[PDB]
């Protein structure tokens, strides 16, 4: 009725602070894993060159 | 021989019930050293070294309810 309740009350602020940091840590890691991915596609000039060769030019 | 008597804490028990039906933080402890046995970090004990905290707290409360209030005249230990 008295003792355990008081010590639970004492624990609340630190646990709240640590869990807020843990949540921020998760969000930070989520952002850090994001990285714009640029793709490379076959240049059309080689297509235009193969087109020309096929013509027997 | 069986003597039936009562402690002198009944009013204090009433006050405890009245004032501790809701939770309150405790930040001042007469014997705080029972909570901090290890002072160098990375040291740990496999023995239940914090088993004394509860008994310590209850003993402090009981002995304080008796001894400190005994300064009031006619209060009995
Ligand atoms: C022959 C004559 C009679 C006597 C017979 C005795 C027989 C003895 C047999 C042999 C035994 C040998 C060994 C003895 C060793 C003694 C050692 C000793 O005393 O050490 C000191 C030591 C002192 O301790 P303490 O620090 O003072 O704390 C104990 C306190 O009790 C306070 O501690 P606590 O507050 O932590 O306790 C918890 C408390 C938590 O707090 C509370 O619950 C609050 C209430 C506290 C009550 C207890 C305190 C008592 C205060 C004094 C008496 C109050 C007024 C009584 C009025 C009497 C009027 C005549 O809860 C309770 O007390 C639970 C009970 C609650 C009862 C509520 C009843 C409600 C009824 C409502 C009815 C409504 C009807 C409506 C109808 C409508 C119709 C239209 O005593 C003890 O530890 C207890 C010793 C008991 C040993 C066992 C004895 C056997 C049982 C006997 C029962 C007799 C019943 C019949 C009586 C009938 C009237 C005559
Ligand atoms: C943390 C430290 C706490 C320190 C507290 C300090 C309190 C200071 C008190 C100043 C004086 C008070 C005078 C009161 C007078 C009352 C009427 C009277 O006649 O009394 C005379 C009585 C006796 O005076 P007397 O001995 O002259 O009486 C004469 C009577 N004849 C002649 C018949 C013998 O005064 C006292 O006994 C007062 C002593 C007080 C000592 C301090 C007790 C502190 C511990 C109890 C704290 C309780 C807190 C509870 C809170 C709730 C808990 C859940």
């Amino acid at each position: 009725d008295i003792m355990v309740p008081s010590f639970v009350y004492n624990k609340l602020p630190v646990i709240h602070f640590l869990q807020e940091k843990r949540a921020e840590q998760k969000l930070r890691r989520v952002l850090d894993e994001t990285y714009t991915e640029w793709t490379e596609e076959l240049d059309q000039a080689h297509v235009t060159d193969a087109i020309t060769r096929s013509l027997n030019i | 021989m069986f003597l039936f008597f009562f402690c002198d804490l009944f009013w204090l028990r009433l006050l405890l019930c009245m004032y501790y039906c809701v939770w309150s933080r405790l930040c001042f402890i007469v014997y705080f050293n029972c909570l901090m046995l290890i002072f160098d970090f990375l040291l740990f004990c496999l023995f239940d070294l914090y088993l004394f905290v509860g008994l310590c707290l209850f003993l402090l409360l009981w002995f304080m309810l008796f001894n400190l209030y005994s300064l009031i005249l006619y209060y009995c230990i």
